[PDB]
RNA sequence: GCAGAAGGGCAAAAGCUCGCUUGAUCUUGAUUUUCAGUACGAAUACAGACCGUGAAAGCGGGGCCUCACGAUCCUUCUGA
RNA sequence: UUUAAAUGGGUAAGAAGCCCGGCUCGCUGGCGUGGAGCCGGGGUGGAAUGCGAGUGCCUAGUGGGCCACUUUUGGUAAGC
RNA sequence: GAAAGCCGCCGUGGCGCAAUGAAGGUGAAGGCCGGCGCGCUCGCCGGCCGAGGUGGGAUCCCGAGGCCUCUCCAGUCCGCCGAGGGGCACCACCGGCCCGUCUCGCCCGCCGCGCCGGGGAGGUGGAGCACGAGCGCACGUGUUAGGACCCGAAAGAUGGU
RNA sequence: GCCGUGUCGGCGGCCCGGCGGAUCUUUCCCGCCCCCGGGGUCGGCGGGGGACCGUCCCCCGGACCGGCGACCGGCCGCCGC
RNA sequence: UCAGUAACGGCGAGUGAACAGGGAAGAGCCCAGCGCCGAAUCCCCGCCCCGCGGGGCGCGGGACAUGUGGCGUACGGAAGACCCGCUCCCCGGCGCCGCUCGUGGGGGGCCCAAGUCCUUCUGAUCGAGGCCCAGCCCGUGGACGGUGUGAGGCCGGUAGCGGCCCCCGGCGCGCGCCCGGGUCUUCCCGGAGUCGGGUUGCUUGGGAAUGCAGCCCAAAGCGGGUGGUAAACUCCAUCU
């Protein structure tokens, strides 16, 4: 069966896989079945924003991507208490709340609570019959829009600094090298076994 | 194009290819890879030298993201930032070399290869060989390292 | 001098420090649990197990009390908790007395 | 005569007797034979160690040469 | 088996060849020895006949053969 | 119109741009010039540059000389040109570089002087480097897996009458 | 009357011009961190601003061709009426 | 997408996931326990407030239930007492008005223009023709039926065409329900023949056992589970 230099292949058509086939014929039928229903519910609703709510800064797991930021799930009530709102108040304020997330940085912390803020800033509320409790005259002159488009705050805008041009001193040029590479590893290895025969020569008397 | 393929061009011959004495059946030598040791042992070696065998360790669970590094080297590495710093950077005022951080071009370690040009630079990496350090600290560059 | 490789690694940020969330303070003792189970152990008695090894514990040996206490309640972390809890059966009944 | 089946080879010898020895060791490639010009096996010429013998040149990394043997998977021992 | 054909087999019949000058070497070693290598310079018409070659990829069919000179094996011989 | 059109802070990702090792991991630029340390079989500082060298090599460039109704004076052109030059792709060869291992060796470094890091010179193993050629789509041939060019058993299994 | 291409200039339109830049500006403008009610560029943060460079929109001069981009004048030679 | 990858496999033929990452969609909660409230709770029957198209909050009797109904409470902590600064709400039912983004649904019946002149034919829908207004209509030149090939003869098709009948989701009079938040102080705080272990089966890519199941043994409470090589020690992370 095999031939001259080739491919040694493994085709996975051992099983009957003609029952089990999937033809995407209904894929344009339903991408107008699910923007109708994105139409049908974004004028159902309100002019609240279409998308949903307002989703955190989050940065990514796992050496690979942890240089970049990703839209997350809600705002892990830490940053809710920070910023003032009820836990049980936020989510008809529009905004997403994920208990189980946890704050251990600081600085990541302090990013969505000013993100927090901003969004309660540029958002007006409707009294039901015009009370209007931590609110105003008429909304913003009827909001300047009505409705939002895929995403509310820009949920991404990863960004980069600047750090336009330096000057090559000395203790720069110098020292920081492939040695402290090597050193550094070496001795991230080499930790727990020095520390054995430290202890080998302290039950020395 | 069922016009243009070789059925059509062989219709009215007997045997439609493949023969009077040979008369082409189904699986003459048997399914797939069958007998890659026994009798089509001179296909597998002599074409896949390697294929039988044990060979190293068991790693079970490997996962695509902690060994995840690129590389650039030096020659592909002026063209991480514009054309017009490099000609800005040069025009004779003092010694303010640029940053190229190959971290935000998505890049971890700065590996090395010849030419690179006359300028200064402080490159960001995570990581770097001991050739790449030294074409940089023998352009007046300098090598500052990223976690 | 911050780097990936080595000992202090990481990108450095500066800790949150927060009281912890209240799913870890689970399985402490909270002393009225603490009475229903220290009352109920004299009403109810000991299994027949932990008969058996507190009467290897107070004269036999140790290292094959344990060896018996490995055998029918399952680990080794579980078979030292145990026999550190009978042995304060058996300080309380002798040396309290 | 050279252990033996044959053939080739061999005379201050490759035989016979004696004297020391362990090169029947450690390691990388190349090549020949079978051949698809693949493998094992056998062989050849080296190279690098460490040795033996001899006064020395040298010879020796098994048997004067042509035969005397065995993959993957698994087991076992040895090595830094 | 001393001797030993006919047919046969290999190689050679130039410029990648020849000569001269110099210099590298950790190889070799009485020696400006030996041998390799490198650079530079000098002289092309070097048996007959015929012919355009060189090179890579992809590749089907085939893997039962049969006969006749001459040469030969088994067999009494055979369209064996 | 189940089409077509657009997005680009929708390029995530796929393949390619880098290989090698079982792995920890490491990871592809050289030559000259001018000097110096025992110019010590080894090297060091600064400049110039920059993919090395040899043999072939289409094309191109130069080209003495050569070719015209009367002789000495000047112009474009074209054909013939021995010779010489820079040499494409590619082939053969030599050198070089990176990784794995081997042997022989000496030197340098310090977020800390160590059963620490780095370097050297020779030899071998690699699907490498030596100024990138890939990707997407379409077609054709080939091989395979599927009922697999068409038809064909003696069977085996499950559930029932 | 005309557009093609290098060369600019009027920096003109840049503040009543488009876009692009991992160019610059720690003296601009907004909510903050680093110390003794105030303050130090005292190093920055999130954003806006305006310089610089790269390319595209006019005006005067200048360069060639007026190229299948063309009309009028005159010329030559046709053409039907 | 990872990926025909890690891994499994007479390591042969073959088999073969997941985690990041980009999207589609996005919504969260309740209980036993532990405490508190005079069982504050529920079901049935009888006559009524008063009703359409029938279900109730009201009244009176029989049961349920303390071996525990209900309220407030759920691990993201909770409760109570303080103190501090706010605030009077939500829910359905009834009547009708105002809409409904393809312009809500269902149903019926309606809506442009040659059958003109000549001509061929069994029969025309054929062929020719309609002034310098292009013979007529076109938001209608889909389709089909009509003695043959029809924009105009006829259903229709076009059009935010019109009118009819029934039905739906949502404003505003009467019922029904109604103190939240912060800071401090004290008290409270959890699911067992289950986890886990041994062994035997089946299963998985799961390999010194991924899952499941039988049998045996069988917990703890700074505990337990997981951390992809069996085990001991140790630290950390994470979940409950
Ligand atoms: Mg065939
Ligand atoms: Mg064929
Ligand atoms: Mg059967």
């Amino acid at each position: 069966a095999p031939s001259r230099n080739g491919m040694v292949l493994k085709p996975h058509f051992h099983k009957d896989w003609q029952r089990r086939v999937a033809t995407w014929f209904n894929q344009p039928a339903r991408k107008i079945r699910r923007r109708k229903a994105r139409q049908a519910k974004a004028r159902r609703i309100a002019p609240r924003p279409a998308s949903g709510p307002i989703r955190p800064i989050v940065r990514c797991p796992t050496v690979r991507y942890h240089t970049k930021v990703r839209a997350g799930r809600g705002f892990s009530l830490e940053e809710l208490r920070v910023a003032g709102i009820h836990k049980k108040v936020a989510r008809t304020i529009g905004i997403s709340v994920d208990p189980r997330r946890r704050n251990k940085s600081t600085e990541s912390l302090q990013a969505n609570v000013q993100r927090l803020k901003e969004y309660r800033s540029k958002l007006i509320l409707f009294p039901r019959k015009p009370s209007a409790p931590k609110k105003g005259d008429s909304s913003a002159e009827e909001l300047k829009l009505a409705t939002q488009l895929t995403g509310p705050v820009m949920p991404v805008r990863n960004v980069y600094k600047k750090e336009k041009a330096r000057v090559i001193t000395e203790e720069e040029k110098n020292f920081k090298a492939f040695a402290s590479l090597r050193m550094a590893r070496a001795n991230a290895r080499l930790f727990g076994i020095r520390a054995k025969r430290a202890k080998e020569a302290a039950e020395q008397d | 194009p069922s016009r243009l393929r070789k059925t059509r061009k062989l219709r009215g011959h007997v045997s439609h290819g493949h023969g009077r004495i040979g008369k082409h059946r189904k699986h003459p030598g048997g399914r797939g890879n069958a007998g890659g040791l026994h009798h089509h042992r001179i296909n597998f070696d002599k074409y896949h030298p390697g294929y039988f065998g044990k060979v190293g360790m068991k790693h079970y669970h490997l996962k695509r993201n902690q060994s995840f590094c690129p590389t650039v080297n030096l020659d592909k590495l002026w063209t991480l930032v514009s054309e017009q710093t490099r000609v800005n950077a040069a025009k004779n005022k003092t010694g303010a070399a640029p940053i190229i951080d190959v971290v935000r071009s998505g890049y971890y370690k700065v590996l090395g290869k010849g030419k690179l040009p006359k300028q200064p630079v402080i490159v960001k990496a995570k990581f770097f060989s001991r050739r790449a350090e030294e074409k940089i600290k023998s352009v007046g560059g300098a090598c500052v390292l990223v976690a | 001098y911050p780097m990936a490789v080595g000992l202090n690694k990481g990108h450095k940020v500066t800790k949150n420090v927060s009281k912890p969330r209240h799913s870890r303070r689970r399985g402490r003792l909270t002393k009225h649990t603490k009475f229903v189970r220290d009352m109920i152990r004299e009403v109810c008695g000991f299994a027949p197990y932990e008969r058996r090894a507190m009467e290897l514990l107070k004269v036999s040996k140790d290292k094959r009390a344990l060896k018996f206490i490995k055998k029918r309640v399952g680990t080794h972390i579980r078979a030292k908790r145990k026999r550190e809890e009978l042995s304060n059966v058996l300080a309380a009944m002798r040396k309290a007395a």
